[PDB]
């Protein structure tokens, strides 16, 4: 597939010599030619793992921009704000900075809504919210919110809400005496007050439960009632004997008869009774010295050891070659095993396998290439480790392909 | 205008010279916290969350609280490890309303705490963004078997967090995956983490000093209870035995572990996939099949069958011997402590060291 | 029968009434919910206050910017700023937005500010309510006076901290209000000045008084005016609410809050469970059967 | 500093028969190179510590720790206590057969616990080093083995070095703990002749098994089994609930309460 594309070069920009075997092999058919890349594509679901939750800062985020004037070197910054304001977003597509700098644009951005928060729509790039009664239409005047029964309902608890001049109410906003001050304060509120409505709408679709919950969790006191109680599960061990004697295997050990017992018990107890400490008893030179002779440098003592000496020949060759083998070889029966090691039989990993797997043949058929220098240019080395693993990646292959009681 | 008359002698005759006699508790603790005979997620993946936010930077401990939780937290790192090297570890930093996964899901303290002294040098920028963090987490854990402890320690330093969406969306998700998630907070209570940790299963804890920070860091050492939820499985375990070079390497060539890049030319051999190890226990990579020495599971024993806390008396008043049992010495101290099964004598020592380290009554064994 | 109305006396005076009990009762508890606090100094030492009839006075705008600024960060879930007047409500946050210190303050906390418009007050608690409990964090700030003082309840994590900033006077509307008052010195002989503290006290009163509502409840309330230290207007207010209004955190400067309010959260957001309030300020059947509880609650009772 | 901690496996059984057998070397030739062993340590150096534990069938007895007679000081004394001691353990022997095995875990665990005290009681100027030396004569008691893993790991855990010596019978536990701890196992082939092994392969300081060339550690094969049928295990199937081994794959744990949820 083509998005596989961009997502493998992670493998070829870590591993180039293990990339050129990857290609190497999948045009020797010792991998498919997909999967020389395919094995290394993965991708997230947007910039980051979730969508980046650009409900703060916004634009504020960036002094106008990178710079008084604004420079033009923020992308994320800019896009979140495209994402904050639609009517930005409107604009943004309309001020194209195609053979241009934003410079100018990252300038104008300080223009009233978004950096001043004016109210009519002097804002730089569109304003729905200008009319910000009528963008709140759809949230508090034809539409409602989700608690609005629950709580935030104190806009008709008092005797205010059958009939107003029915209250002493005098102090809302006249018809007589409108001001522009005022409106500079409300543009401030109204601008604060639908930003952060509407952005938090973004992140919050919407609920059903709201009203309800906000009912029980003031109505229901943890104090009174309502406790917190835990629900794992007591661990009655069966037969502890088990774990008394442990994950061994049976030993040779074996009883006498209770005569060497008692025995055992008086003849000990009896030489206890009769005994003193003795300097020839302690020991004597021909003991030490047959110890010596036994614990000596070239006595029956010294076992076997030291024999992982340096590589019988070209090491470094071996060891360079076998870094990038080692890595093509592991990442080729990495997927064999996930393959191989499933759940369930089923035709899907069984020929996925096979097919890995058959191609794998042509990587012993790859590994026989690399075999030829350790038996030719190589004086001698064995790289036996390898090879009786991909024997194993073979034989496992073989050995389930014969149980075709439905394992196969 | 009280701090030169804050002593003990302010207002006193006596605390002019008995004023550290007065306030002699100053500086001193003693650990002792329950237990319970319940199902242990001792196969455990715990994740760790800490905060990359700005307020990472303020001196509310003696260092910045980023420079006392990278020292806790090496030590952490350390104990989870030690007392459970069946288990792995990973690393999420939330930096700039984003998550940035530190540590990879391994068991390698050597990389883990080799990242964290490298995170030293990290930037706190921008505000948390817990739903980033969960999101990383969580699409990791959904790979990970249901049997293995899936768990989450979040170390949480700011109060706001940016979040994406109502994290609403994790927990629903979280609590239908029985992932669980803990946290650790920095001298505040969030509604959020707190509605988040106690509708997981997890538990959340406010820091007040650096012990009571380990204090809170010890409980969560301890493998977490399981429910019948959990996938009660019977994990496929390897216990391969180590190999060296003995025939004068031959017919055995050095490798590389899977995974790390030191050639062993001895170790441990996968029996699924003969593959070279130079340490152990080491998962798999190219097989799935786990690689476990046979002590490391005996290590983790004492968990399922832990000891009792002694009798405790201010003094030997049962007789018995002047000498305390188990370490031999005599009982100068005024307080003393009693096996209730085989009821011999130990001292302040043996109450700890036996029970907390030991894991092992003496007396019970004969 | 609630705890918000203080001094007791002066409400039989005023209504003209006559009670058979005149009995307050003491907050009993384990482990305090509330920390009553004068925060009526200044870092630069300005006298944080109202005290000039409401006068466009930058230095105590400025240090209030400053102060929930700071709080803003040491609070958490969310915060209920309480201002004297609407009018300075609106001058104090365009001076904070043209200031800059209200874009620190929504970096902290998203701001939702009140107005007459009940589409407002039902979006603004809307959207505060939840941002309390996502996993942002919210700020609001409304009016000692309105119905968001009345109808709100800042139970738990809503409005953890309440905010009076000033002394909640009405200087506004003084014809009718001298008026009344002077009725009250006629009929009542009621002093004006001891008449208006008392007026402004039990408006703050109330604010404080909707902060908590059950044990597994807490509230911070910075008193953010000088006025509040005369032992006059604190020895007004509730008598359960002046046990923890502690001399010493009389006039303390916004850092000592800002310290205090650290040191009481930290003491607060510790684990203290429903088996922890066995100990005190919670008694069982058992103790109910145990005379105990006849004789230990009767000093919980208070009068005026 | 140094701290060594000598254990001796005081097994009437095997040593009965070893006395019955009226073998070249007995538990008295045994004793008496431990003693010198022991006064060597002590000997060594004028700062060093010491003390001596005997693993009985019903108790693990401290032989320190000296006399007060005074004829001489530091090596009798130590000699004297370890004689009447380890006499007073054997000559005053009880017999039984229903725990016939020699208590070794709890010999381990009051050296454990003994040696954390010292240590504590030490100034930090300077610190006690320590190790343990095991000489094990009977037979390996696997009902031991849960205990004698936890001690194993507290002694890693404490940074103690362990280190064994076998007589006849070997000990797979016993040399899988040298092994973890990073001691040293060795089966003695001339027990007459134990003293001299002694004073030169477990004598060495910590500070000097490194300069030393001994003879290099043997590989101890991990063999494992489950409870079922205890048969040898390379690949099996554990239990995540109680860690219970069992060779082959099943439907419910046989050590436990609990159903495995198989799909
Ligand atoms: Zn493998
Ligand atoms: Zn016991
Ligand atoms: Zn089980």
């Amino acid at each position: 597939a083509n998005k596989e594309l961009e997502e493998k070069n992670r493998m070829l920009q870590e591993d180039p010599v293990l990339f050129q075997l990857y290609k190497d092999l999948v045009v020797s058919q010792v991998i498919s030619a997909e999967e020389f890349w395919a094995n290394r594509l993965n991708v997230n679901a947007t910039d980051s793992s979730s969508t980046s939750n650009h409900k703060q800062d916004v634009g504020i985020s960036a002094a106008f921009l990178a710079d008084g004037l604004r420079y033009n070197l923020t992308s994320d910054i800019i896009e979140s704000i495209f994402r904050t304001y639609p009517a930005v977003k409107m604009k943004y597509a309309e001020n194209v900075p195609h053979n241009m700098t934003e410079k100018e644009f990252w300038t104008r951005f300080f223009q009233s809504h978004y950096f001043h928060r004016d109210r009519l729509n002097t804002g730089s790039k569109d304003l729905f919210a200008e009319c910000a009664k009528i963008d709140e239409k759809g949230l508090k005047t034809m539409v409602s919110l989700g608690v609005k029964n629950p709580l935030l309902d104190l806009t008709a608890l008092e005797d205010k809400p059958l009939d107003e001049g029915y209250g002493i109410s005098s102090v809302p906003s006249a018809s007589n005496s409108k001001s522009i001050k005022e409106n500079s304060n409300a543009a401030i509120i109204k601008r604060f007050n639908h930003h952060s409505a509407m952005v938090l709408a973004a992140g919050l679709r919407k609920q059903p439960a709201v009203k309800r919950a906000k009912l029980q969790e003031s109505i229901e006191y943890e104090d009174l009632g309502k406790n917190n109680s835990v629900k794992t599960i007591a661990l009655n061990l069966k037969k502890s004997d088990r774990y008394y004697h442990g994950p061994t295997p049976i030993q040779s050990l074996q009883y006498a008869t209770s005569q060497d017992i008692i025995n055992s018990f008086q003849s000990i107890r009896q030489e206890m009774e009769a005994y003193t400490p003795k300097l020839t008893q302690v020991l004597s030179s021909s003991a030490a010295s047959s110890t010596i002779t036994a614990l000596s440098p070239g006595g029956a003592l010294m076992q076997g050891g030291t024999q992982q000496a340096i590589n019988q020949m070209v090491p470094n060759d071996i060891q360079s070659e076998l870094k990038h083998l080692y890595v093509a070889v592991g990442e080729l029966l990495r997927h064999f095993w996930s393959c191989f090691p499933v759940n369930t039989p089923f035709l899907e990993e069984k020929v996925v396998k096979m097919k890995s797997n058959l191609e794998r043949f042509q990587v012993t058929k790859l590994c026989p290439f690399q075999e030829k220098i350790r038996r030719q240019y190589l004086s001698t080395n064995l790289v036996s480790h390898i090879e009786e693993m991909l024997q194993t990646a073979y034989n496992k292959l073989h050995t389930w392909q014969s149980r075709r009681l439905m394992k196969k | 205008e009280r701090t030169w008359e804050i002593l003990k002698e302010d207002e006193s005759g006596s605390l002019k010279a008995t004023i550290e006699d007065i306030l002699f508790k100053a500086k001193r603790k003693r650990v002792f916290e329950h237990h319970g005979q319940v199902r242990l997620g001792m196969m455990r993946h715990l994740y760790v969350v800490v905060d990359g936010s700005r307020t990472m930077e303020d001196q509310d401990l003696k260092p910045n609280r980023l420079t006392c939780t990278l020292k806790l937290l090496e030590y952490f790192v350390e104990e989870y490890f030690d007392q459970n090297p069946i288990s792995q570890i990973g690393i999420i930093v939330t930096k700039s309303k984003r998550a940035e996964k530190l540590t990879e899901l391994s068991g390698n303290p050597r990389k883990h705490i080799t990242s964290l002294k490298k995170a030293v040098d990290m930037t706190c920028h921008g505000e948390p963004s817990l739903y980033n963090s969960l999101s990383i987490a969580m699409q990791t854990l959904k790979h990970m078997p249901g049997h293995t402890s899936r768990e989450v320690l979040i170390i949480f330093s700011s109060l706001t967090t940016c979040d994406p969406s109502n994290i609403y969306d994790l927990i629903k998700t979280l609590k239908a995956a029985k992932i669980r998630v803990s946290v650790i907070g920095l001298s505040a209570e969030v509604r959020v983490c707190t509605v988040l940790a106690r509708e997981t299963g997890g538990t959340y804890h406010v820091i007040l000093d650096e012990s009571h920070y380990k204090e809170l860091l010890t409980h969560h050492v301890s493998p977490p209870p399981a429910s019948s939820s959990s996938e009660c499985s019977l994990i496929r375990m390897g216990f391969p035995q180590h190999t060296i070079a003995s025939l004068s390497d031959q017919d055995a060539k050095p490798s590389f572990s899977m995974a790390e890049p030191g050639l062993t030319l001895g170790g441990y051999f996968c029996p699924q996939c003969r593959a070279k190890y130079c340490e152990l226990p080491v998962e798999c990579k190219i097989c799935g099949l786990t690689l476990v020495s046979a002590p490391h599971l005996a290590r983790s024993y004492h968990h399922l069958f832990p000891l009792d806390a002694f009798q405790e008396i201010p003094l030997e008043e049962y007789n018995g011997e002047r000498f305390c049992y188990g370490c031999q010495g005599e009982l100068k101290d005024q307080h003393v402590y009693v096996c209730a099964v085989c009821q011999n004598v130990f001292c302040v020592d043996c109450d700890v060291f036996v029970h907390d380290s030991l894991h092992c009554c003496p007396g019970c064994i004969h | 029968t609630s705890g918000t109305l203080s001094p007791l006396d002066i409400y039989p005076k005023i209504l003209d009434f006559h009670p058979v009990t005149m009995a307050t009762f003491t907050m009993t508890l384990a482990r305090v919910c509330l920390c009553p606090m004068i925060i009526g100094r200044g870092n630069d030492q300005v006298a944080i206050s109202s005290k000039f009839e409401t006068r466009e006075d930058i230095a105590v705008i400025r240090n209030y910017g400053n102060l929930l600024l700071e709080m803003s960060a040491v609070v958490p879930d969310g915060i209920v700023a309480f201002f004297t007047s609407y009018q300075y409500m609106e001058s104090t946050v365009a001076s904070w937005y043209e200031q800059g210190i209200l874009e620190n303050i929504q970096r902290n906390k998203l701001l939702f500010i009140e107005t007459q418009d009940g589409a407002e007050t039902s979006v603004a608690l809307e959207k505060y309510q939840e941002a309390c409990e996502n996993g942002r964090g919210a700020i609001l700030l409304s009016v000692a006076r309105g119905k968001v003082s009345e109808g709100i309840d800042f139970v738990h994590h809503y409005g953890r901290a309440v905010i009076m900033f000033g002394v909640p006077y009405v200087y506004t509307q003084s014809r009718i209000l001298k008026a009344r008052l002077e009725y009250l010195r006629d009929q009542f002989q009621i002093r004006e000045n001891d008449f208006l503290t008392f007026d402004a006290m039990r408006h703050a009163a109330q604010c404080v008084g909707r902060a908590i509502r059950g044990k597994t409840d807490y509230g911070l309330m910075v008193f953010a005016d000088k006025r509040f230290a005369r032992g006059d207007k604190r020895g007004k207010l509730p008598r359960w609410i002046q046990e923890h209004l502690t001399d010493a955190n009389l006039n303390l400067t916004v850092d000592e809050g800002v310290q205090v309010a650290k040191y009481f959260l930290r003491q607060m957001a510790q684990p203290f469970h429903r088996e922890d309030q066995l100990g005190l300020s919670l008694l069982s059947l058992e103790q109910l059967e145990s005379e105990e509880t006849l004789k230990r609650i009767e000093q919980i009772a208070q009068q005026l | 500093l140094n701290l060594l901690v000598i254990v001796v496996d005081a097994n009437p059984i095997w040593w009965g028969k070893q006395a019955l057998k009226e073998s070249q070397f007995t538990l008295s030739k045994c004793i008496d190179a431990v003693m010198v062993l022991g006064n060597s340590h002590l000997f060594m150096n004028r700062s060093n510590k010491l003390a001596v534990i005997a693993s009985h069938i019903q108790e693990s007895r401290f032989l320190y720790p000296g006399s007060k007679d005074g004829k001489y000081e530091l090596l009798t004394s130590a000699n004297e206590v370890i004689v009447e001691e380890i006499k007073d353990l054997m000559t005053k022997s009880d017999i039984k057969g229903q725990h016939t095995e020699t208590l070794l875990a709890g010999s381990l665990a009051k050296a454990l616990c003994y040696i954390h005290r010292m240590n504590k009681e030490v100034k930090d100027n300077q610190e006690m080093k320590s190790r343990i030396l095991v000489i094990k004569a009977a037979e390996d008691s696997a009902l031991q083995y849960m205990n004698f893993m936890n001690v194993i790991f507290a002694a890693q855990k404490q940074n103690i070095l362990i280190d064994a010596c076998v007589l006849d019978s070997d000990s797979g536990l016993l040399q899988q703990a040298c092994d973890i701890t990073g001691g040293l196992y060795l089966k003695v082939p001339q027990m007459p002749s134990l003293l001299q092994y002694l004073l030169w392969v477990f004598l060495p300081d910590q500070d000097q098994r490194s300069q030393l060339i001994l003879p290099p550690p043997v590989h101890v094969d991990y063999r494992a089994a489950c409870f079922c049928h205890r048969n040898l295990i390379e690949i099996g199937y554990v239990c995540s609930v109680c860690l219970s081994i069992f060779c082959n794959f099943s439907p419910i744990c046989t050590t436990c309460e609990t159903a495995f949820k198989i799909s």
